[PDB]
């Protein structure tokens, strides 16, 4: 299964995860990505782009796979921008060393160099960074900046969700300028068109919402994973449904039970009563005169969206909410979020860090891919709060890298003059994956990308263009990358990359 | 059922096992040495010296093997000492006779040369076999170190020396009928846990673990009067036995501790009596135990009568009804000397005897709890010369040039002998002098010529006594050496080793059941 | 039965042995590699370090069950060279086979090694000398001690925090630390760091605005039974049985509460003074959700989860005592550190409890995102730790880098065992063995392990050399110049914990399954 000699975990169980490295990142990279069906432990499609996504729904056999894996979780939640190139250069980059196995080098020369390379073109990088952009209250600066940040893992409408996607992360702080990890809630919502995917600050429970408002103005909520069926998970008091009269005299007491119980809710307050459990009628049709709102049989999901974002605990047991127990919010206001009738809170002032964006695709898939997609644009936006500065497209980036650690390479020498030179190399791999997804090879784009010797602007984006392949500035062409999203790629996939190497096999009975 | 077996087939049977056997041991034993490793089926590894320790943790197969245990037992029981001997010098005897003497085809001469090469061993040792003087701790030290080394250890001889050149003459049976040799409970090593080496502190007499196990019981009487029972403790073992009842949840608790509250009222009874020591072979309860130790009154107890009586004999001890009852009072002192030695909290009573019944149950100290284990083998080893010596001042030195001594002897005899019965008795010459020439095989170079020149020596120079030395393969007088080879060991060697092996003959047949 | 003997035997033995240890030839050094260890965990384990890696997880061996002693040992008596034994072993046996191969008996190949180690010992005592203790001499040997063991990279980073805490000592005798490690560890940006820190830090710690955030006079009252009981250092019973006792055991709780959180601000007021000084509250348990808030505002710092060992360290470090319990009572025996600050990295919020009466507890927080180099570099701080205190600890350090073993290889030189020739192998196997690590180096460098270890040779016979292979280019190079030195009590440790399993081999011809 895992324990393995005679070198069969290195120069096999490593390269064969290089294997997979591709086409993870190599069609599903570049400035569009490209979508890989996925059924789930309870079986389902999905497709994907992104390397890391997949890869977590991959479980993987390889320590070696194993543990570049984790980078690109480490990347997509610092980054998310070459989260598929964390694979394709890494394997690119180890690939290099069978070569030097045959030509004799050690593990302990050949991580120095990439290593000291990596350093060298950690230094090297800022320069092909290229401009900046950064405006965190403009929407449509950080829409384009998100565009190709999206559309890098996202073949799709681009320029829409990266409006959207920028329109709450800009929106949903006043003070953006900051962006926190989870900042924008997603209510996935079918139907009607990909485009009715809409931007609101503030939680969304898709569920049913019952109760009649007695406050649409203030949402302080007393949040409850606690059924108001008259269900308390200490002692249940749970419907008799196997005779009439047992339920006959019950169902009149639910009328005052959830009398006490709406009260033990609204004494410490609560506007909406958030409510995880079941509801009953009896409950309700109290409810709705008692005038506390009940969102009913909320989505663990909704109640953890609510959960976490309120700063309260869901309450199980039925028990008088404190301080801790209970949530606020700026507004509880019933209203279709996506043309879809649900009850949606405003967070802008209350504390921010989420915007509740309903996701309206025509499929899942597409309500994934609009999923998928903001990933980055979350993580490019927290990015772009921590630099603005910019780089082109890849592939413009990394033909420098290669003239810089190719002559950096025989300034080395000493044998990993061979290891650096290779280390440039594993560079040349995104236009040629960028060649792949667009159907062309790296060579004429190598040579082109060499030819005008242009060095981190202008490239063979992933293009119909490519039909010939075709370099462009990706600066300008609005296809672009920044530092950290190429730095911390570079560092964590190099990391990842050379740390596997220095592995050995597992002795074992 | 009826099961047949016949000829050869289990007699080579019998050679295979013991002689197999004989392989690792015979190089383990002895100055040059090496391990016998067990393999567990989960490849754990057990290496010892011993055959036997290994021989027991996997099948002992029955031909040979299965007496071969037992007359590794017997020279063990005997002396204290030669499991390993014995079952290669039985495996010697075993190998080259029997198929050999039976292609010249007798069961007869075969058994009857183990007679006659064996007291030839008792008449070659016992001429050469070099008195030692048994009052000199010395001259018992060198003869005893010499045993106490029996695989690889001189290094608690020197102390095993002392304690056993000290302890066996004080040996007396409850008989006290001769000293000398002995049974291990008239001497007794027990190992005494932790300390250190100073701590070994020599012990003559019988040992109480149970005297003193409490720093409230009795503090150093010089004189410990153990009072037994009688009076003291008036006898009730039973219980009261009272009726159950339904609504205490106490009678369920209280009935139980009835049992260990009435020794407690014969512990009270005690306490009136002062016994400094109390003894009880029906024991005394923890709970009644309290009120003896407060009273400074230690207590021995679960120990049976001989126990005690060799102690009350050995410590002197007044036995009687009760103290201010006259049962006609023991002595006061049999003993000059009780130690309390305390390791922890648990205390340890010794009482040094000379001459008593007692156990004489030596007390040793290693550095810790561990290597014990292995003085109370040296003393055990030590201890039997000094029953052997007190025994054999005349015990053989060799480096096996006894264990030529007899075979070359024998090869004189043989032609002594004569008739058909040299053949035998002049095969069985050959089987005694491999063990020492495979110890000097274990040295090197080519040992059949130091056995050659061993024999050169052996007629011309002298059988043992000066002889060929075990580790180094020179050619030496073996006193002069001080490696000693105990004439009763030799004695008991190679008797316990014919004995097994004309059954091994005798035996063609075993049966199911 | 089933028996294997003698000769070939013992090949499976160094078959596995030899076989067994070259693997490890990918450690030992920088240029050597940390070694992957995986288990029914799944956990990728990633040590140059013998120990870790040999006692985890390997193939069935008789000798794996040796092996796993002295890896365990020489970490045991030192922490570092850990790897470094296994590879002397097999290459000694790799030599003694052939003599063995000339059937030149184990016995005599066994008895030749002592004295040559013996000689080696002699001459690394030669070839030490007492040198600092000092931190920039700890560093030329932490320097080393890591690499040998843990990464160079690694090593260097580690090289100025390991030796700052093992310099934090009092002059302790001890060769490891117990209380300079304490090793934080957390989920970081970075997959490897570690910071020091000096003093204890707490599991975890419960920070509030409330709270102070800075105690500088910090009196730490450090409880396991928490607010949730009053003057107690006993939990107390809950019976929820039944209806009526439980209606009243949630009723009376809160005056539990109610008290303790009183006996901590009423004691403030006695011990800290009002506002005057911070106080500590430390709940080993959980925090009662009143005093939570109340110990808050009162200036109090109550601190949720300080673990035992935060109980033991503070108490030494901050020279006060842990309670169970917060009643009123003086501020010395509540602890007291210079500086308690509750420091929250990571989602882990770590108390300092700093500027102690006793810098003997001093902390390192490691950090990783990944546990596989949270293993790693949390494992790569321990040996060093352990190992560089052996150059703290001893006045003397060994020369490292090889430089000392071609230094006795020709200082063995021969027919001064002009004894027999079994010794002069037993010194020509143990020349060769000394090399392996100025081998495997230069091995896993470039060029050659020999080519270069004989310039080296050739080179430290050459007058005022002692030369040895760079851990790193592999070429020859002055090894104590450069500082680069193992821990003086590696060497004459390693060298009797190398021979004695070897030496282990030889004697063991038999195994039996």
């Amino acid at each position: 299964a895992k324990h393995f000699s005679g070198l069969e975990e290195a120069v096999y169980r490593n390269i064969q995860a290089c294997k997979e490295l591709a086409q993870t990142t190599r069609t599903a990279y570049g400035p569009n990505g490209m979508n890989k069906m996925v059924i789930n432990h309870l079986e389902k499609l999905f497709v994907t782009n992104d390397a890391a996504t997949i890869l977590r729904e991959l479980e993987v056999q390889h320590p070696a796979a194993k543990m570049i894996v984790m980078a690109s979780h480490m990347q997509e939640q610092e980054v998310g921008d070459g989260t598929n190139f964390v694979l394709v250069f890494a394997g690119a980059l180890l690939e290099l060393a069978e070569e030097l196995l045959r030509i004799g080098l050690s593990v302990s020369e050949v991580i120095e160099g990439y290593e000291i390379a990596c350093r060298k073109a950690h230094e090297i990088l800022p320069n092909l960074v290229c401009c900046s952009a950064k405006n965190l209250r403009d929407i449509d600066e950080v829409s384009s900046l998100l565009r190709t940040s999206i559309m890098s893992k996202q073949y799709g409408n681009e320029v829409f969700l990266a409006k959207l996607i920028a329109q709450a992360c800009v929106s949903i702080f006043p003070d953006s300028g900051h962006f926190n990890v989870d900042n924008i809630r997603v209510c996935k919502i079918l139907g009607s068109g990909i485009s009715s995917s809409s931007v609101l600050h503030g939680m969304v429970f898709k569920k049913e919402t019952e109760g009649d408002v007695t406050s649409v103005k203030d949402a302080k909520i007393a949040v409850y994973s606690c059924p108001f069926d008259g269900m308390i998970t200490e002692t249940k008091g749970t419907v008799l449904i196997k005779t009439a009269e047992e339920l006959m005299n019950f169902s009149k007491g639910e009328e005052n039970l959830m009398d006490a119980q709406v009260k033990a809710i609204a004494d410490t307050g609560a506007n909406v009563v958030v409510t995880g459990g079941k509801v009953a009628d009896m409950a309700l049709h109290y409810a709705n005169k008692y005038n506390i709102m009940l969102v009913r049989l909320n989505s663990k999901w909704d109640l953890r969206r609510l959960c976490k974002t309120v700063g309260a605990t869901a309450l199980p047991r039925l028990t008088p909410p404190v301080l801790e127990e209970m949530g606020h919010c700026d507004s509880v206001y019933l209203s279709e979020v996506g043309d879809t009738q649900v009850v949606v809170f405003k967070h802008e002032k209350e504390d921010g860090a989420i915007s509740t964006i309903v996701l309206r695709g025509s499929t899942d898939n597409l309500m994934d891919d609009i999923e998928r997609a903001v990933d980055d644009g979350v993580n490019t936006f927290k990015v772009l709060t921590r630099d603005k500065r910019l780089v082109p497209g890849g592939g413009a980036t990394e033909i420098e890298l290669a003239k810089q650690i190719t002559s950096y390479g025989e300034t080395c020498p000493g044998l990993e003059q061979y290891a650096i030179k290779k280390f440039a190399e594993a560079f040349e791999a995104i236009p040629r994956a960028l060649a792949e997804n667009s159907g062309v090879k790296a060579n004429e784009v190598i040579s082109k990308l060499y030819a005008v010797h242009q060095e981190g602007n202008k490239n063979v984006g992933l293009d119909i263009e490519a039909e010939v392949p075709a370099v462009k500035d990706m600066l300008e062409a609005g296809i672009l990358d920044t530092y950290l999203g190429k730095y911390w790629a570079i560092k964590l996939a190099t990391n990842a990359a050379v740390t596997v190497l220095r592995v050995d096999q597992i002795i074992m009975a | 059922n009826t099961k047949r077996e016949s000829g050869r087939k289990v007699q080579s049977g019998n050679i295979n096992a013991a002689k197999t056997i004989a392989d690792i041991i015979r190089t383990c034993l002895g100055p040059k040495s090496m391990m016998k490793m067990l393999l567990d089926p989960m490849g754990g590894i057990v290496m010892t010296n011993d055959g036997n320790a290994i021989l027991r943790e996997i099948q002992v197969q029955h031909p040979a093997a299965k007496s071969m245990i037992e007359i590794s037992r017997t020279q063990d029981e005997e002396v204290g000492d030669g499991t390993t001997s014995v079952i290669i010098l039985a495996g010697e005897m075993l190998s080259v006779a029997e198929h050999f003497l039976e292609q010249q085809m007798h069961p007869t001469v075969v058994i009857s040369a183990y007679r006659k090469a064996l007291d030839d061993m008792i008449s070659t040792l016992k001429k050469i076999s070099i008195p030692v003087d048994i009052s000199d701790s010395d001259m018992m030290l060198n003869i005893i170190n010499s045993s106490i080394t029996t695989k690889a250890i001189s290094r608690w001889s020197s102390l095993a020396c002392n304690i056993a050149l000290d302890a066996v003459k004080m040996v007396q049976f409850e008989e006290n009928g001769r000293k000398e040799i002995d049974i291990k409970k008239y001497a007794r090593v027990e190992k005494i846990p932790g300390g250190i080496i100073e701590d070994s502190c020599v012990l003559r007499g019988v040992m109480i673990n149970k005297d003193v196990t409490h720093p409230r019981m009795r503090r150093y009487i010089k004189n410990p009067r153990i009072v037994l029972l009688d009076s003291s403790l008036e006898y009730k073992k039973g219980e009261s036995q009272t009726d159950i009842e339904i609504t205490r949840e106490e009678d369920f608790t209280r009935i139980l501790q009835m049992e260990e509250e009435y020794i407690q009222q014969l512990c009270e009874d005690i306490i009136q009596l002062k016994p400094d020591v109390v003894i009880t072979e029906k024991g005394i309860s923890d709970l009644a135990q309290h009120y003896l130790m407060r009273a400074n009154i230690t207590a021995i107890r679960r120990v049976r009568k001989t126990d005690n009586n060799r102690i009350a004999r050995a410590c002197g001890a007044r036995i009687v009804s009760r103290p201010e009852e006259l049962r006609e009072d023991d002595v006061g002192t049999g003993a000059g000397l009780l130690e309390i030695k305390k390791i922890g909290d648990e205390y340890f009573t010794f009482i040094t005897d000379c001459k008593d019944p007692k156990a004489c149950t030596i007390l040793l100290r290693g550095a810790s709890k561990e290597i014990l284990s292995e003085v109370e083998r040296n003393l055990q080893d030590a201890m039997q010369v000094c029953r052997n010596v007190l025994l054999d001042p005349q015990l053989v030195p060799g480096g096996g040039a006894s264990e030529m001594a007899v075979a070359h002897a024998l090869t004189e005899k043989s032609k002594a002998m004569t008739g058909v019965e040299q053949w035998p008795y002049r095969a069985v010459a050959q089987a005694l002098e491999v063990i020492p020439r495979t110890l000097i095989q274990n040295c090197g170079a080519s040992t059949i010529r130091l056995l050659t020149s061993l024999r050169a020596k052996h007629t011309q120079e002298n059988c043992e006594t000066w002889g060929v030395n075990g580790e180094t393969g020179t050619l030496v007088d073996m006193k002069e050496l001080g490696i000693w080879e105990p004439l009763a060991v030799k004695l008991q060697t190679y008797k316990t080793a014919v004995e097994t092996a004309v059954l091994l003959l005798r035996i063609d047949d075993i049966v199911s059941g | 039965a089933e028996v294997a003997r003698a000769q070939a035997a013992l090949a499976v033995n160094i078959s596995a042995a030899r076989g067994l240890q070259d693997v490890l030839r990918t450690n030992l050094g920088p240029k050597g590699t940390m070694k992957m260890l995986v288990s029914g965990a799944g956990d990728i384990k990633l040590t140059k370090d013998g120990n870790v890696l040999l006692h985890e997880m390997q193939i069935q061996h008789p000798t794996a069950s040796l092996i796993a002693k002295v890896a365990t040992a020489q970490d045991d008596i030192t922490g570092d060279g850990t790897t470094s034994n296994v590879l002397i072993i097999g290459e000694l046996l790799k030599q003694a086979d052939l003599y063995i191969s000339e059937g030149l008996h184990p016995r005599i190949i066994t008895e030749g090694f002592e004295a040559a180690k013996e000689k080696a010992l002699q001459f690394l005592e030669e070839v030490k000398v007492s040198r600092e203790m000092d931190r920039e001499t700890l560093i030329d040997v932490a320097r080393t001690s890591l690499r040998t063991k843990v990464h160079a990279e690694l090593a260097d980073v580690l090289t100025e925090a390991v030796v700052d805490s093992i310099l934090a000592i009092k002059k302790q005798d001890e060769p490891i630390d117990l209380f300079m490690i304490e090793i934080m560890e957390m989920k970081h940006k970075s997959e490897t760091d570690t910071s020091l820190i000096r003093g204890l830090v707490l599991d975890h710690g419960a920070r509030h605005p409330d709270m102070k955030k800075r105690v500088e006079d910090a009196y730490i009252l450090t409880c396991n039974v928490s607010l949730e009981y009053e003057k107690t250092e006993v939990n107390s019973g809950f019976f929820y049985k039944s209806a009526e006792e439980r209606e009243k055991l949630v009723k009376a709780e809160r005056k539990f509460i109610e008290d303790r959180v009183k006996k901590i601000i009423e004691l403030k007021r006695k011990v800290c003074g009002d506002s005057d000084k911070g106080f500590v509250v430390i709940n080993q348990k959980g925090i009662d959700p009143f005093s939570l808030d109340a110990l808050s505002k009162e200036g109090i710092v109550a601190l949720r989860r300080a673990k035992r060992r935060n109980m033991e360290r503070l108490t030494l470090a901050c020279g006060g005592v842990a309670l169970n319990s917060f009643d009123d009572l003086s501020p010395d025996c509540l602890g007291h550190a210079g500086l308690v600050y509750e420091y929250t990295l990571g989602e882990e919020k770590f108390t300092f409890i700093e500027k102690c009466n006793n810098p003997r507890s001093v902390t390192l927080l490691i950090k990783g995102p990944n546990k596989h180099t949270l293993t790693q570099i949390k494992d790569a701080v321990r040996d060093g730790l352990r190992a560089v205190k052996n150059a703290i600890d001893d006045g003397c350090v060994v020369p490292g880098a090889g430089a000392v073993e071609v230094a006795m290889a020709e200082a063995l030189i021969k027919h001064k065992p002009s004894v027999k020739g079994r010794a002069q192998l037993g010194v020509q196997a143990f020349a060769d063995a000394l090399l392996i690590i100025p081998k495997v180096l230069a091995q896993n460098s470039g060029f050659d392990l020999q080519e270069t270890l004989v310039k080296i040779q050739a080179e430290h016979s050459e007058s005022g050399q002692l030369v040895g292979v760079d851990l790193n280019t592999g070429e020859p190079m002055v090894a104590a110049e450069v500082g680069v030195w193992d821990n003086y009590c590696v060497k004459k440790q390693l060298l009797h914990s190398c021979t004695v399993i070897a030496t282990n081999i030889l004697l063991v011809d038999e195994i039996m399954r």
